[PDB]
């Protein structure tokens, strides 16, 4: 589980807050998202980190 | 802090965006009205959750 | 151009038109009279309005059950649904019939008033629905008015309830029902409310910026310190104090400042940035405020000293500072225990009950809003026991209305509460007002008691408030005013930030001020319209104060402007002869018509797509006669006139020649409106303003005796340059009775590749250059240059720019555009103070010489100003050389900060306040600390 | 704890929401959340675990 909590899918590249305190994917399995967000990395975490 | 006040609307600052919400006059969840309700919120207290 | 044909037809019917005198001083006195007028009419629709609801207020039983009688009445914030289930239980809501109206441009219903109810006000409570039963008189007097007087605006009953009562029912502006349209409007922050609601303050907010506010306080002391200037106007004094153990201004400001948008801006920044640190000392701090209130070296209102205590609670009193300072009880003193804490809130609440003032809470945002309502609230005690010599109509700023319409000004009159009056009983809270009633007077409905149509296109008129802000001016624009650099104020635009300030203009700015009458001829240097020019104008200013109100008008009136001409056309044939000309059929033997889109007649609606305009004015003039009252006869009179010498223009002297190889366009412009362009396929290149006197080149052709050539505009996308030519221009000057009266302007739009090829023709008998006034390359020699024509020199090479500006052969002028739209940067557009610059000919000499010391290097230059023309010539003979490109000038309107106001404050513009107010009476009863 | 936005009821400021606060992490329940209130209040993540 080493570093899978940082993916959090970020509004359409405004570089602003991520929408949802929960980890994402952008695999099949994982947490899909939805409403014009990708899933990249830099998210400290839940529980702040 | 009364019922006759718990009327109309409000505007709610907890989304960071102004949103008009309605004013309910609520009663908590495990709420000590009763004998039985008593028993089921001193329950849930003394499992510790 | 033919400015000698144009003339001497003009002197060859002198017989059908008369020349009339402009005598300013007539003029301004009437228009004085005519909007001294319109605001006593305005002031005895308040009147009577506030009597009869001080009346009705009297008379009003108290009650607790509305479900046995109903109270009907129209929500503004209805849906247009016919949902018989938006019915509050005891009120039944009104669904009216919608009309669209002209005047206001909404949907508008005159059968009765509407109310509008903040969201965060539940609308069937006691107070709301008492108010909403006892306004009914209020709806009928407001029926009365209009019908009395049918120009009147929204009228209104600012309820201090919250309500909101105006009187031409229209929906709620965008807000009623919708996502992100979220409807913050609350009638009692108002600028009109809160002007008719007390008296000019003082304030001095003491913020609590110690460690025990850090977090959450903090947060909410700032949003409410903002939310606290948010309520002061331009007749209030306030600066900002913070102590933590040691008392320090936030700001830059020593003193206490005026309450402006800018200074307002300033002081905002500054509680925004400050940090809680340290220990508490109440006696400090308080020192601090009673001694920054006893300052009387600076500029103040002389009434209603305040102090607002932002803490959250202490278990210190501080008797023997106030003991010491306020003893007379001269300061109030209001304590607001921000936060959500458990600290003793006990000294918190003594302060407000021996110093006069109140107590409030805020516990979280969304208690912040009330709360300043209220102490402005408890500042109307003194105003209240002043039976009538407290109820005087006042005019607020120049603000833009909440219902759109504009640019407008409120007249207010606050209604006093008088249940027990002459029948003494407890009079529990008759000091509290119970509104304020307001009425709208349209910037507009003024502009048209000062016709402006009979002067030169540089003539205007333009009054003034007493703090030097403009109630009308050619340059007030309807946005709001810049405060800064981007990331509901009022358009308060100065007078001196109108226009060009010299000294003169200072001494005219404050002896208007002062209610004086006057005369002043001098020389003005005047912007060009385009804001791309300075020309050195010749003026007459004209002064009277309006009589009833604190406002004063004037007349700026150009020397050769003192003239016009009145036309006689009263045959009925020849005005018919005139008018056979303006159909879009004949544009081909005479050039292509516009219309300037003015009030010819109240049928015809003026039209952004000039010919739509031109079809349904030739329509009118087809069926004029039975026309008679409903228009004025004497701005068609002179159109047709003048279209009538434009026709013998092009005919007889332009038809009978076709064509020169030169010339690519050849345009006269009148004053009437008439801008026949000849050959009608630059027409379509024509991009002039169809109104003659917002047309930038001939406001700048009648204060230059000579010929001007504009430069057209680079990088701009549209027919361009190459395609349509340059503007070349002069204006007609003719005599008649010996009289210098300049009733129009010929011009051409010469090719550039016809000057072009004759300016490198006589190259046998490379660098050269040909600039205007302003720097702008008009054309070249080298080919890339003429690339970029009638972009400005300096950035082509600014170093020879910078050097022939150090001849001081070109002076310039930086000023700064308050009201200009702008792109946002980082830490859609918003509005910025821009910062534009203008070049002209600072000498009269016409030779310059001399050498270009660039670095490391040398180059040399000739500079000669083509006679009869508003040219300069430079031979420079250097390409390519060492980099002296270090920079540019950058003639643009560039955005900046505007001018330090940590400067401007020490040195304000002269500014008189308000005389009259209400403050510290002895029968006011303080026991009510809340 | 005087954090942005909120300040917790479960601090230790005075002696009885201090005893409170101890009194509730021993009964085992939401020690957690007062973990990372204790651990923000510190500095980040970065420099108060
Ligand atoms: C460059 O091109 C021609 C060069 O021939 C310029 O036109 C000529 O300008 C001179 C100026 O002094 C005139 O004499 C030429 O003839 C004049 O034509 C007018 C026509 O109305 C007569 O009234 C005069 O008496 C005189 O005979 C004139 N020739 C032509 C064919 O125009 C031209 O202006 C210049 N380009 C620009 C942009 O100015
Ligand atoms: C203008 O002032 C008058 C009196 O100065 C106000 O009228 C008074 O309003 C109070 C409410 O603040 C009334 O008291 C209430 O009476 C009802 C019924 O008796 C009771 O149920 C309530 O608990 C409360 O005690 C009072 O009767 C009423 N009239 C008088 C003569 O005092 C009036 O409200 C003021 N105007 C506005 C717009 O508030
Ligand atoms: C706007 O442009 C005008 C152009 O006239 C500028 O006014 C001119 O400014 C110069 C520079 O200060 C003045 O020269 C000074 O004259 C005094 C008095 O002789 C002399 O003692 C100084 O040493 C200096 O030479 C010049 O007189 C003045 N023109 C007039 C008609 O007064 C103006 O400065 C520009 N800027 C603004 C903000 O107005
Ligand atoms: C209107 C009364 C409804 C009461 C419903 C309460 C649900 C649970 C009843 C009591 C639960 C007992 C829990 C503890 C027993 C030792
Ligand atoms: C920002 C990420 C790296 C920061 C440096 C490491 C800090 C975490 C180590 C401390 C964890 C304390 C709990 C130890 C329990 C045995
Ligand atoms: C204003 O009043 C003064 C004195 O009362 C008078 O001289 C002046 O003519 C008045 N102006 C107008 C426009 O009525
Ligand atoms: C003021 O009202 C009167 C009648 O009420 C009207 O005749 C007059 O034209 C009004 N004045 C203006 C400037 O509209
Ligand atoms: C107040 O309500 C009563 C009962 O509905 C009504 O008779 C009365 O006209 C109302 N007051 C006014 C000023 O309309
Ligand atoms: C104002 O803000 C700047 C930048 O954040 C800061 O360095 C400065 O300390 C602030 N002013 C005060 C009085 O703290
Ligand atoms: C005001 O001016 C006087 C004399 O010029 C000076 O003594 C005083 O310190 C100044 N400031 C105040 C606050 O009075
Ligand atoms: C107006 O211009 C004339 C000449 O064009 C000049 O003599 C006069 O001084 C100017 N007016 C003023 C007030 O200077
Ligand atoms: C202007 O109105 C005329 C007449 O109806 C029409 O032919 C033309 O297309 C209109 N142009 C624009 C830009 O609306
Ligand atoms: C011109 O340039 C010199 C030095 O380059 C500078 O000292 C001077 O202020 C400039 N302006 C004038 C009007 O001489
Ligand atoms: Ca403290």
């Amino acid at each position: 589980y080493m570093g899978k909590f940082h993916k959090a899918c970020f509004p359409n590249s405004t570089d602003a807050e991520p929408v949802g305190d929960f980890p994402c994917g952008k695999e099949a399995p994982a947490r899909l998202c939805e409403g014009d967000t990708e899933c990249r990395e830099y998210w400290p975490g839940p529980n702040f980190g | 802090e009364l019922e006759r006040d718990c009327r109309g609307q409000y505007l709610d600052y907890e989304k960071e965006e102004v949103e008009a919400q309605p004013r309910q006059w609520k009663k908590y969840d495990f709420h000590y009205d009763n004998v039985l309700w008593a028993l089921l919120t001193l329950f849930t207290v003394s499992t510790g959750e | 151009s033919g400015v000698n044909q144009l003339v001497d037809i003009y002197e060859k019917y002198q017989d059908l038109y008369t020349v009339e005198p402009n005598n300013a001083r007539q003029l301004v006195e009437i228009a004085a009279r005519d909007i001294e007028k319109l605001l006593s009419n305005r002031s005895k629709a308040l009147v009577r309005l506030a009597l009869e609801a001080e009346k009705v207020q009297a008379a009003h039983q108290w009650r607790e059950d509305f479900a046995s009688n109903e109270v009907v009445y129209y929500n503004a914030k209805d849906d247009l649904d016919p949902e018989k289930n938006d019915s509050e239980p005891g009120s039944q809501r009104i669904k009216p019939v919608f009309i669209e109206d002209a005047n206001f441009g909404r949907q508008i219903s005159y059968q009765h008033a509407a109310v509008h109810i903040p969201t965060d006000i539940y609308e069937g409570s006691t107070i709301v629905l008492n108010e909403l039963n006892w306004t009914s008189a209020l709806d009928e007097v407001f029926k009365k008015n209009r019908e009395e007087d049918p120009s009147l605006l929204w009228q209104v009953f600012g309820s201090a309830t919250g309500l909101a009562r105006y009187y031409p029912a229209s929906p709620w502006v965008d807000n009623s029902r919708t996502p992100n349209k979220i409807d913050l409007y609350d009638v009692r922050r108002r600028p009109w409310y809160i002007q008719g609601a007390a008296s000019p303050k003082d304030m001095l907010i003491l913020v609590d910026v110690s460690g025990s506010v850090s977090g959450l306080t903090l947060k909410l002391i700032r949003t409410s310190v903002s939310e606290m200037l948010e309520t002061l106007s331009d007749d209030d004094f306030v600066n900002v104090a913070s102590f933590n153990s040691n008392a320090q201004d936030v700001s830059c400001f020593q003193h206490l400042v005026q309450a402006n948008v800018r200074n307002k801006k300033v002081l905002k920044d500054a509680v925004n940035n400050i940090t809680a640190k340290g220990i508490t000392d109440y006696k400090k701090g308080f020192s601090f405020a009673f001694e920054q209130l006893l300052n009387y070296n600076v500029s103040r209102a002389n009434c209603n000293k305040i102090i607002m205590l932002f803490t959250d609670g202490g278990e210190e009193r501080a008797q023997e500072i106030f003991n010491k300072y306020n003893k007379d009880k001269k300061v109030r003193v209001f304590t607001f225990s921000v936060g959500q804490h458990n600290y003793d809130r006990g000294p918190i609440q003594w302060m407000a009950c021996e110093n006069k003032g109140y107590y409030y809470e805020i516990p979280s945002i969304g208690a912040i809003r009330i709360n300043t309502q209220e102490y402005l609230d408890v500042l109307g005690r003194p105003m209240v026991l002043a039976g009538d010599k407290a109820k005087q109509v006042q005019w607020t700023n120049v603000y833009l209305d909440a219902l759109e319409l504009g640019l407008v000004i409120t007249g207010t009159l606050p209604v006093f509460n008088i249940t027990g009056q002459f029948e003494n009983k407890t009079n529990l809270k008759n000091q509290l007002i119970l509104g304020v009633m307001g009425v709208d007077v349209s910037l507009e409905d003024i502009k048209r008691l000062t016709p402006r149509f009979t002067l030169c296109p540089n003539g205007y008129y333009f009054a003034i408030d007493p703090n030097g802000y403009v109630l009308l001016h050619p340059n007030l624009q309807p946005k709001p005013i810049g405060v800064g650099i981007p990331t509901q104020e009022p358009v308060t635009l100065d007078f001196l930030d109108a226009e060009l300030e010299n000294d003169i203009k200072v001494e005219i700015r404050n002896k208007m001020i002062d209610g004086e009458s006057g005369e002043k001829t001098f020389r003005t240097l005047v912007k060009s319209q385009d804001e791309r020019y300075i020309d050195k104008g010749n003026r007459t200013y004209t002064w009277t104060p309006v009589n009833g109100t604190d406002y004063s008008l004037a007349l700026v009136l150009p020397t050769y402007s003192f003239y016009y001409i009145k036309a006689k056309l009263e045959e009925t044939i020849t005005q018919a002869r005139y008018s056979e000309t303006l159909k879009p059929d004949n544009f081909e033997e005479s050039g292509y018509t516009f219309i300037a889109p003015r009030d010819y007649c109240n049928d015809l609606k003026i039209s952004d797509n000039n010919t739509e305009f031109l079809l349904n004015f030739n329509e009118f003039i087809d069926r004029k006669t039975p026309n008679n009252p409903s228009c004025n006869a004497d701005l068609i009179n002179r159109v047709l006139l003048d279209a009538g010498f434009t026709n013998e223009l092009v005919q007889n002297y332009w038809s009978k020649q076709k064509n020169i190889k030169g010339v690519k366009a050849r345009f006269v412009v009148t004053d009437g409106g008439i801008t026949r362009v000849y050959p009608k396929e630059a027409g379509e290149n024509w991009q002039e303003n169809p109104e003659t006197y917002e047309d930038s080149f001939y406001k700048r052709s009648l204060d230059n005796d000579n010929y001007v050539f504009t430069a057209p505009y680079f990088n701009k996308s549209g027919p361009g340059a190459y395609e349509s030519g340059i503007m070349v221009s002069k204006a007609v000057e003719i005599y008649i009775q010996g009289k210098l009266l300049k009733p129009a302007v010929v011009g051409i739009k010469i090719d550039v590749n016809s000057w072009i090829e004759n300016f490198t023709k006589t190259s046998i008998r490379m660098d050269c250059v040909i600039l205007d006034d302003g720097g702008f390359l008009l054309m070249a020699n080298h080919d890339d240059y003429t690339n970029q024509i009638g972009r400005f020199f300096g950035e082509i090479d600014p170093s020879l720019m910078r050097h022939l500006v150090n001849i001081s052969v070109y002076a310039f002028n930086k000023s700064y555009d308050y009201q200009s739209v702008c792109e946002p940067g980082a830490a859609s557009k918003q509005s910025c103070i821009t910062e534009q610059t203008q070049y002209f000919f600072d000498n009269d000499s016409k030779s310059f010489s001399g050498v270009l010391d660039c670095g490391n290097c040398s180059r040399i230059f000739h500079g000669e100003k083509l006679m009869n023309t508003n040219l300069i010539f430079i031979m420079v003979e250097s390409k390519g050389t060492c980099p002296c490109d270090t920079r540019l000038l950058i003639q643009a309107e560039q955005t900046s900060d505007g001018p330090n106001p940590c400067d401007m404050v020490k040195q304000p513009r002269y500014r008189k306040g308000p005389d009259v107010c209400f403050d510290n009476n002895v029968l006011e009863d303080y026991t009510d600390c809340g | 704890f005087n954090f942005q936005d909120e300040t917790p009821t479960t601090n230790f400021d005075t002696f009885p929401a201090a005893i409170l606060t101890v009194f509730q992490i021993l009964t085992g329940e939401d020690w957690n959340a007062v973990m990372y209130h204790g651990i923000e209040s510190q500095g980040g993540v970065s420099k108060g675990m």
